[PDB]
């Protein structure tokens, strides 16, 4: 140290995450994504969290534990669990990472269903809508808000600040309904200026 | 004896008391420490500019002064106190009543005399701390032993010794074993002076009939003997610039040098000092150079200088006599007469009964300056009556400066005692002036006057003849004779129309100066002292003979206040600068402040001296006193200038013994809302209604004409990740079920929970209150986030709430600015549902409210119509 | 009446020195030349401070608490400031050049960069009372072997670092116990070291080099010592570092280089996140908010003060001022707004309440010479040395209308018609008045007559002639309309400078040459009264000339006035250090006021130090451009010969104090004078003083409570006017009930009817209670409109103030009203569907 | 002040010059000045030529 | 713009000369500086230009 220095809730929403242990099941189409990466998954969970950290083959679930005699933040369990389940739901890694670094993001998570009740076309017609040509609306709403969406089908996994997914969250809300598209641009524009502003 | 609204700041215009001052080196430079009564002061011997003073006032005077490198030893009573500074670091308190004497330090020892006879020893308590704090031993010369000690005195390479000089004989103490080493042979004559010289074992002693002896000790044996009949020596000292000189001081005010090595006298300074107020107190050479600092009890610090000899050859022979090189000074005996000079606090005009007029500055003892009295030659040629020997002017009695024409000409008037006219002085020059002003009444001159325009100067005489002289050319021209008593004060107003004079007989006449006519006359009924008049706001103040002071309003010629309260003669008073108080001393030993608009004394102090005069600087930060003792001036500060004051009169009978809120502070708060009926804005910045409503074009004006470029290898969450506060709305976090559109429960934002909470309660009261704390782009985005989907539960409550908002007629015009935005964001939501019951009904609702607000419409196109017509034609 | 006194400076936002924000963050104060200004940026207001330096300011602070500012000027001199109260506790001089001075964040100790000595004091408590020596000192610390560039406090108030120029960055410890923590000297940079900063964790020392280096040193292993980890540059092709702050919050590095651009950037990651150019010239301050939101930029060259939030790239403020260039200034009707012609060939229009710039325009090629609005206000003129008079629509910002003579003539001097149709200017090359019509443009006529150059020119606002004067020494009034033309001229005794028309257009009033204020009759062309001012003017010695100020005729005359608009007191300057205010009836100086204090300016001071006299001549004369480091402060571009129309860089000589114009307030009782400086703006607001009128015995702040107790609220109203206080007027206005305001407001004695509209005035334009105001004003001029009718000019002034209130804020309030209702009828009334 | 000083190379003559433009070229023995200039400009250095007649 | 800083700008003015700009129709507040208010509100282009 330089001789100049100075004398459990779940982030994740929606969903229930929870000498402790902690289990996390990953499907079969993040298997190979976590395989490669977990090169780099395991490291933080061990040094930085102090954390006990396995994959079982047999059930195909990530297992964590608290070591009582070498962990020592009483809330690394949870945070190391919500980490993994950010890259569960299909977040980038480096994304992922945020939440371990970060103790002010949280994830917000619904489905097309609960919005309003769509069904055939009309539910991949939501989805097209939300996801726009070549994902544009999407990364507009992302970079907008600050937050990164992963659009998995008719789920919808938002991660970012508290009131930047509830804007976010608004937006996509609207798309599904079927607001007309140069509103919801014209409140993206807005929204992002607004937020970042001081007054 | 505290005031409430003044406090002590220093004295002015004293160097020193008389005590004997000391001479500290600090490297190659010498200061010199001066007592001044409860307080020393630090001069530069270089240039005699202040450095230090005391930081706080000694309880008793200090009767001895010591100074070694930084520090500086002060003895008041039976207390020794040690100083850096100026700012006390420790005090020595000496366990016997007796009060110090003398004071001497050398090593670690600190030598204390008490005028019992006995001698106190501290030590340090670490060879390497600054100064003895610790207490050694104690040391009591007895009467068989020696008579009253005289001085204390260390001289060079003798461990451990203190050489104690008493009137009888001198005596040898060793302090650190506390016995007396040696004792001198019995003098005939009392001693009153000792000084170490520079040569080893010799001390110099001076009696009370002029011998000054070069006792040696090491010898025990008399050396020389210096005769110096029909005189008392004060002070000795030596040269130490390599020749052999002795200045030899006397209280006659006389100072001697004597060249030892050829037995002779080299010169005499005659009257350099007083002999009325002790003469030659204290006489220093400076180590090691031709300067010698004298002072005396005339409140002077003088220095002079030997200049090299003219002869090339025997310059020892040939020596030049001591030059005056450089002082500073005061007033001998207290001032008389005070005023500020210029519209700062500039300048200090002082008059004291030593018959000298100081100009004194209040930013820097240095520019402090006497004005001189040498007389201009008539202009009409004729010699100057006056008596060959010169002399200093009588003391001045009123006084009176402008400065609308200085340096243009004379500009200060002056009234003397016993005196048939007053002179004139220029400020400028620092000089008397050339013009004489006569009463022509062979009467006294009791009053001076002085128009602002600096033109014209009014004499009023004991005869009660008022004159009018013109100050460029001092010609006189106009007289009134309306009183028939002495005239005791004339003033004129700023705008040089109306006139008004006071006398003993009485009476208060009014004049129109520029018509020379009586507009009215008014009549108190007692004699009248002194005269205010404060120009700003036409009332002046007079000092009646009954104990009163007596204000008036020129303008319409009656008495609109009356002070009761002094139990004795008002001696001086003043008006403040803004004109809402008087401050007046009487004496009954008490300066009290009158709240004009009340009519009330408001503080009052009790001056253990009579405070002769009072003057407010025209910034009205400082007040300036003087008392009828203390040759200097006392200067207090104005504690209102910083601060409120309440104006609550001060008890009288707790006062004597010593010898709503809003009004009281002179302010009000207006109402938040004065009828319920009464439309009312909100509390803020007016902006911020203008803001509201376009701020998305203000902004577009604020963004940059040129994009700023940016790393591509940036944080996605750099704004969030700020190492730790920001109270945006962006950075806010939840406070502790089904997903819901416009908020999970647990996950909802506060705003739509004070909503809901409103909703249900039945009462908004909650969110109208957060909805005006919010900054206007909070409020653009709540606003917008709203829900906008069926069954339109969020937009339906935010119409109630601002429904009710109305219904208050508080900040209705936020509350109306809210629902211009609520139609920008929502408009077509509310249009496309119009037929929508909840909507319809709240809409409803809202304009029912919204139509009673239109009273404000009639109002306003009123006044503009007649506004216009009546300013118009 | 007259009791002035400084309020603020508008025309100028940044001269040089560091800026600050305060604590809270809601206010910037912003040295600007011999003063200090502080702007509030969320409620819109503005004050300069009274106290004056001796030279220009070099430095400021504001401790964390917001009670105490600290302010040094380029000597060292120091003012220490009762931020609350405004005034001033005590002047201190340190004896060298402070270059900075920075309070501990505790807010017990500040430290002071001067020389190669880091000082550190003890603050004096603001709640004791005035002392002679109330700084007490703690310690000198002497290690730099060369100047102190800047200095940084830690978080604790426990280590201070400091940079210097001797390629160093020096760390120190301010409790002695504590000098081997930190005791250490950080070397290895290039070039002087502009600023070194801690990390929030205080286990990183950043420090940072002019020529664009930054070091990030960490106590490591190589046992254990500080240590330069990594290693980054700024590759500005050419420009140097010129001011750096940091952020620890939010690891937040602004850098203002000399080109003009700053770059603001992560650390230790050294992610540029952006950089912006504000001009060629270089920034001379930059600071932080303490949120780290906003960061305020500086450049002393044009006087630019930016202030920039960098997280929505937004402008909260940008501005720039004026410096020894505004030439007139002309007040809108209202009085909410003032504009200026500045040298530059720009018009700006600065708001009196916010301090700030609301327009710019930049058509004119040449400096502007004169400014005027029409009666209606709503379009403004403007004359240039280009050649040209053009009309500007504030409503739309456009150049509707541009005039020009046929001769190719410069213009000095305008005036407008009150019906807004006839615009004439003169020249000092044509002996001519050119005369246009505003509605076709065309020129009318060339009014000839005199010979000698028009000096000025002035509209009768009533009878609607034209009076004009020149050096030709006389004054020809004509009657430009009607079928016949007239001309009456007037001689005087000395050539004429300036003019000032009466508003009841009867009376003109001229100064002259020899320093005299004649007011002429026009209608019997008769003099009817003249005032001496040649003993009022302060002049001063310059340090070239060779002269006393007493035998110096450089400036004894007044080369603007104006009267006051109820016609009975005139406001004089010149080329001098005074701005004389005269009351007419009786030809007597109501009060003299210093433009300046400031030694920089040239014309300051009377009288000069001998000292500065030697054989060689005044020392300082001898230019030392030669010992500024950077090159571009050693390049001299001045031509020999040149007065005034060009950069200061171009004079060689030091500027003058000088008043180039001067006007009263419309609608408050204050002035406008325009100065080297700026716009100084002398106000009566504060109205501390107790001025009672017709007060009697039975009149008493006490006894008026009683009425309105015993609710005689006619009998309480009067005796508060009697009194006069303003707290007083106040408590018995608002106490009034609705039902009585009619009963009573007919009841008022005529003598106090202008009071009242006058505190009606003041009191409404930032009162909460519309309503309540609106009645009262309802009440007032339906009871006494025939009496103000007769009487105009003394209640015009009061008559404004309503009409600005009624105009600037109620207006804008129903507007939004009737716009809702409309908006509301729409929506409900429409069919919408599909 | 401050001056710079260099002497001739045959040390008879003194070449001072002050910051502030003060350059005075004298010999200094015999106590005897050549010339003194009052250049009010910021002089940094001077130097002697062939012999103590010129001076740069 | 030497030669008129040299004279003390006591020059003569140049050749009046015609010259055609273009007026974009903007927000009037657009057109004034930076900072927490504006002056007016109106349109640039009046209502015969539109
Ligand atoms: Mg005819």
């Amino acid at each position: 140290v330089a001789p100049t220095a100075l004398k459990g809730s779940s982030r994740i929403i929606g969903i229930n995450n929870t000498f402790e242990s902690r289990k996390i099941m990953v499907p079969p189409h993040r298997m190979t994504p976590l395989r490669n990466s977990w090169t780099k998954i395991y490291p933080p969970l061990v040094e930085h969290l102090k954390l006990q950290v396995r994959m079982n083959l047999k059930t195909k679930s990530v297992e964590l534990r608290t070591n009582p005699k070498f962990t020592t933040d009483p809330g690394a369990l949870q945070k190391g669990a919500d980490f993994i389940k950010a890259f569960t739901l299909g977040f980038d890694l480096d994304d992922s990472i945020a939440l371990l670094r970060l103790d002010d993001l949280y994830i917000e998570t619904f489905e097309v269903k609960d919005v309003k009740t769509l069904t055939g076309d009309h539910l991949s017609r939501a989805i097209g809508r939300i996801a726009g040509k070549d994902g544009k609306t999407k990364f507009a709403i992302e970079n907008a808000t600050r937050t990164r969406i992963v659009l998995a089908d008719s789920k919808i996994h938002i991660l970012g600040g508290f009131t930047h997914i509830r804007m976010a969250r608004e937006s996509v809300v609207s798309l599904i309904l079927g607001s007309p598209p140069g509103k919801v641009y014209g409140n993206l524009r807005t929204v992002a200026s607004r937020l970042k502003e001081r007054y | 004896k505290n005031s409430k609204i003044f406090s002590p700041f220093r004295i002015i215009g004293n160097v020193s008391n008389g005590v004997p001052f000391a001479t500290g080196t600090l490297g190659s430079t010498f200061y010199i420490v001066t007592c001044v009564g409860k307080t020393f002061q630090i001069y530069d011997a270089n240039t005699l500019h202040l450095l230090f003073v005391s930081e706080k006032e000694t309880p008793s005077s200090i009767v001895a002064l010591s100074a070694h490198f930084h520090y500086v030893y002060a003895a008041y009573e039976n207390k020794v106190g040690i100083y850096k500074r100026g700012i006390e670091e420790h005090l020595l308190e000496l366990e016997t009543d007796a009060n110090v004497e003398h004071l001497c330090i050398f090593g670690d020892y600190l030598c204390a005399s008490t005028d019992d006879n006995s001698i106190f020893i501290y030590k340090k308590s670490d060879p390497q701390d600054k100064y003895p704090s610790e207490f050694y031993t104690k040391l009591t010369v007895t009467e068989i032993q020696g008579g009253e000690i005289v001085s204390l005195q260390h001289l060079a390479t003798y461990l451990n010794k203190l050489t104690v000089v008493t009137k009888s004989n001198v005596l040898l103490f060793n302090v650190r074993t506390g016995k007396l080493v040696f004792t001198s042979n019995e003098f005939p004559d009392q001693i009153t002076t000792a000084e170490p010289a520079p040569v080893l074992d010799i001390i110099a002693l001076g009696t009370v009939t002029g011998e000054v002896i070069m006792f040696n000790m090491r010898k025990g044996k008399r050396i020389r003997t210096i005769k110096i009949p029909q005189s008392r020596i004060s002070s000795l000292s030596f040269r130490t610039d390599g020749s052999s000189h002795l200045s030899v001081g006397t209280s006659s005010g006389d100072l001697i040098f004597y060249d030892l090595d050829r037995r002779s006298r080299i010169h005499v300074l005659k009257n350099i000092h007083r002999e009325s107020y002790g003469g030659v107190t204290q006489a220093t050479f400076l180590n090691g150079q031709p300067i010698i600092v004298t002072s005396g009890g005339d409140n002077s610090l003088k220095e002079y200088v030997f200049d090299p000899s003219l002869s090339q050859g025997s310059g020892d022979v040939v020596v030049q006599p001591p030059r005056y090189l450089r002082s500073r000074g005061g007033h001998s005996q207290p001032p008389s007469y005070i005023a500020f000079a210029d519209s700062q606090s500039h300048f200090m005009l002082s008059a004291s009964k030593d018959r000298s007029l100081w100009s004194f500055s209040l930013r820097k003892d240095a520019q402090s300056q006497e004005m001189s009295q040498r007389l201009h030659k008539k202009q009409d040629g004729g010699r100057v009556g006056g008596s060959t020997i010169k002399s200093k002017f009588p003391e001045i009695v009123a006084l009176a400066i402008e400065n609308a024409r200085i340096g243009e000409w004379e500009n200060i008037i002056t009234a003397h005692k016993d005196e048939k006219f007053a002179r004139t002085w220029d400020m400028r020059n620092k000089r008397v002036g050339r013009w004489t002003f006569d009463t022509t009444d062979d009467g006294f001159v009791k009053s001076v006057a002085m128009s602002q325009c600096g033109n014209f100067g009014f004499i009023g005489s004991s005869n009660g003849s008022i004159t009018i002289y013109n100050m460029q050319s001092g010609i006189l021209r106009k007289k009134y004779k309306l009183h028939k008593r002495a005239v005791t004060g004339i003033s004129l107003d700023g705008m040089n129309r109306k006139m008004v004079s006071c006398g003993l007989d009485g009476i208060v006449g009014f004049y129109d100066f520029n018509k020379s006519t009586l507009l009215g006359k008014l009549k108190l009924d007692a004699p009248i002292t002194a005269m205010v008049y404060h120009r700003s706001s036409d009332l002046f103040a007079l000092a009646l003979d009954d104990l009163s002071i007596v204000v008036i309003d020129a303008v319409t010629q009656r008495v609109v206040r009356q002070l009761w309260g002094h139990s004795n003669r008002i001696t001086a008073f003043d008006f403040s600068p803004e004109g809402r108080w008087i401050v007046s001393a009487s004496l009954d030993s008490t300066i009290r402040t009158w709240d004009l608009p009340t009519g009330g004394c408001i503080d009052g102090i009790i001056v253990d001296n009579v405070a002769t005069n009072v003057k407010f600087s025209p910034n009205g930060d400082l007040l300036a006193t003087t008392h009828v003792t203390g040759n200097g001036i006392c200067i207090w500060t104005n504690r209102a200038q910083f601060k409120t004051v309440s104006t609550r009169t001060i008890d009288e009978s707790e006062f004597a013994r010593m010898a709503l809120n809003d009004i009281d502070f002179n302010t009000y708060t207006s109402l938040e809302q004065i009828d319920k009926e009464l439309l009312t804005l909100s509390i803020g910045p007016r902006s911020k209604m203008n803001t509201l409503l376009h701020l998305d074009v203000i902004r577009k004006r604020s963004k940059p004409k040129e994009a700023p470029k940016k790393s591509e290898k940036l944080p996605f969450f750099l704004q969030l990740s700020g190492e730790k506060v920001r109270e945006g709305i962006a950075h806010e976090t939840p406070e502790e079920n089904k997903f819901k559109v416009t908020g999970r429960l647990g996950f909802e934002s506060h705003f739509t929970k004070q909503l809901r909470e409103g909703s249900q309660s039945k009462d908004y009261s909650s969110l109208l209150a957060t909805l005006i704390n919010f900054s206007p782009a909070a409020v653009d985005l709540e606003i917008r986030s709203l829900n906008s989907f069926e069954p339109f539960d969020e937009i339906v409550w935010f119409i109630d709430a601002l429904t009710q908002g109305l219904k208050s007629n508080k900040n209705f015009e936020l509350y109306e600015t809210f629902m211009s935005l609520l139609f920008k964001a929502h408009g077509d939501v509310i249009h496309a549902n119009n037929k929508n019951q909840d909507i319809a009904s709240a809409l409803q609702n809202w304009e029912d409210v919204h139509k009673k607000e239109d009273r404000l419409d009639d109002l306003v196109k009123f006044c503009m119509g007649v506004a216009a017509f009546v300013t118009t034609a | 009446k007259s009791d002035f006194k400084f309020s603020n400076l508008l025309g100028t936002v940044y001269r040089q020195g560091n800026i600050t924000f305060s604590d809270d963050g809601k206010q910037l104060l912003s040295p600007v030349g011999n003063r200090v200004s502080v702007f509030d940026l969320i409620n819109n207001k503005s004050f300069t401070f009274e106290y004056e330096h001796r030279k220009n300011i070099a430095a400021i602070d504001l401790n964390k608490q917001g009670t105490l500012l600290i302010s040094i000027d380029e000597d060292g001199r120091a003012i220490l400031v009762n931020f609350k109260a405004r005034n001033v506790l005590h002047h201190f001089n340190f004896k060298e050049k402070c270059s900075a001075v920075k309070f501990s964040p505790d807010g017990r100790l500040f430290a002071l960069a001067s020389g190669r000595f880091l000082q550190i004091w003890k603050t004096p408590d603001v709640n004791k009372d005035r002392q002679f020596a109330p700084f007490v000192r703690h310690r000198v610390h002497a290690g730099h072997f060369q100047d102190i560039t800047s200095l940084t406090w830690s978080q604790d108030s426990r280590f201070i670092l400091t940079t210097s120029k001797d390629l160093s960055a020096k760390i120190w410890s301010v409790d002695s116990e504590e000098k081997n923590l930190a005791a250490t000297t950080f070397n290895g940079h290039r070039d002087y070291v502009m600023g070194a900063f801690f990390s929030h964790d205080q286990e990183k020392i950043y420090t940072v080099s002019k020529d664009g280096a930054v070091f990030v040193w960490e106590f490591t292993k190589r046992k254990y010592s500080w240590r330069i980890t990594k290693k980054h540059f700024f590759y500005a092709n050419q420009a140097k570092v010129k001011c750096v702050t940091f952020h620890p919050a939010t690891r937040l590095l602004a850098v203002g280089f000399t080109s003009g651009e700053f770059r603001l950037y992560d650390l230790p990651d050294f992610t540029l996140i952006q950089q912006l150019s504000m001009g060629q010239n270089p920034v001379n301050t930059v600071s932080v908010n303490q949120t780290g939101e906003w960061l305020a930029f500086g450049s002393s060259k044009l006087g630019q003060l930016l202030v920039y939030e960098w997280q929505s790239e937004s402008y909260i403020l940008k501005q720039q001022g004026h410096f020894d260039s505004t030439n007139s200034l002309a007040y809108s009707p209202d009085g909410s707004r003032v504009v200026t012609a500045s040298e530059d060939g720009k018009i700006k229009v600065w708001d009196i309440t916010s301090g700030f710039c609301l327009a710019t325009f930049e058509e004119h090629t040449s400096s502007v010479t004169a400014v005027q609005f029409a009666k209606r206000g709503q379009v403004m003129f403007s004359s240039s040395l280009d050649g040209t008079v053009r009309a500007w629509d504030l409503i739309r910002y456009r150049n509707f209308r541009t005039f020009t003579g046929t001769e190719r003539i410069q213009f000095n001097c305008l005036a407008v018609d009150p019906s807004g149709e006839v615009v004439c200017a003169g020249s000092l090359d044509n002996f001519d008045i050119h005369v246009w019509s505003v509605q076709t443009g065309q020129l009318l006529d060339a009014l000839s007559g005199h010979e000698g150059p028009v000096s000025c020119l002035s509209f009768s606002q009533e009878n609607s002639v034209l009076a004009s004067a020149s050096w030709d020494k006389t004054i020809r009034i004509w009657s430009i309309f009607g079928r016949s033309q007239q001309v009456e001229p007037i001689e005087v005794y000395s050539d004429v400078l300036a003019l000032s028309m009466r508003p009841d257009g009867k009376e003109v009033a001229v100064s002259t040459l020899k320093g005299q204020i004649s007011i002429f009759n026009i209608e019997d062309a008769k003099q009817v009264g003249n005032i001496d001012c040649r003993k009022d003017i302060i002049s001063g010695r310059f340090n070239q000339d060779r002269f006393t100020a007493k035998n110096s005729e450089r400036s004894k005359f007044f080369t603007t006035i104006h009267y006051s608009f109820d016609g009975m007191a005139i406001v004089a300057g010149g080329n001098n250090n005074s701005i004389c205010l005269y009351d007419v009836p009786n030809e007597v100086l109501l009060k003299r006021f210093i433009v300046s204090r400031n030694m920089a300016l040239n014309g300051t001071l009377e009288f000069l130090n001998s000292k500065k006299m030697t054989e060689a001549g005044s020392l300082d004369l001898i230019d030392d451009a030669g010992e500024n480091s950077d090159l571009e402060d050693r390049i001299d571009n001045s031509l020999p010969g040149s007065q005034r129309g060009g950069d200061l860089s171009t004079r060689k000589m030091r500027p003058e104090v000088r008043v180039t114009s001067v006007q009263f307030s419309p609608t408050a009782n204050a002035f406008a004078a325009a100065s080297t400086e700026g716009l100084l703006i002398y106000s009566t607001n504060d109205t501390i003083l107790f001025d009672p009128f017709d007060l009697d015995v039975d009149v008493t702040p006490h006894s008026t409570v009683e009425a309105l107790r015993e609710k005689q609220f006619l009998n309480a109203l009067v005796m508060a006017f009697r009194l006069n206080e303003e707290y007083l007027i106040n408590k018995v206005y608002e106490a009034i009930p609705i039902k009585e305001i009619p009963l009573v407001a007919s009841n008022i004695p005529a003598i106090y009817l202008p009071r009242i509209l006058k505190f009606i005035g003041d009191f409404a334009i930032e009162s909460q209670h519309i309503e309540f105001n609106l009645i009262w004003i309802k009440a007032l001029l339906s009871a006494s409109g025939g009496y103000i009718n007769e009487h105009k000019y003394l209640f015009s002034t009061a008559m404004r103030s309503i009409q600005r209130f009624i105009v600037r804020v109620a207006k804008e309030v129903v507007n939004t009203t009737t716009d809702n209702k409309y908006t509301y009828r729409f929506l409900v009334s429409t069919d919408g569907s599909m | 002040g401050p001056y710079h000083i260099k002497y001739a190379k045959n040390g008879t003559h003194l070449l001072i010059t002050g910051r502030k433009g003060h350059v005075a070229s004298m010999d200094w023995r015999k106590g005897q000045l050549r010339a003194e200039l009052f250049l009010n400009e910021t002089c940094h250095s001077a130097t002697y030529l062939q012999n103590e007649q010129y001076f740069a | 713009y030497k030669l008129d800083v040299l004279s003390s700008v006591h020059f003569v003015p140049k050749p009046a000369s015609t010259s055609l700009e273009i007026r974009v129709e903007t927000p009037t507040i657009s057109m004034e500086d930076a900072q927490p208010l504006y002056m007016s509100n109106a349109s640039s282009l009046a209502p015969q230009e539109i």
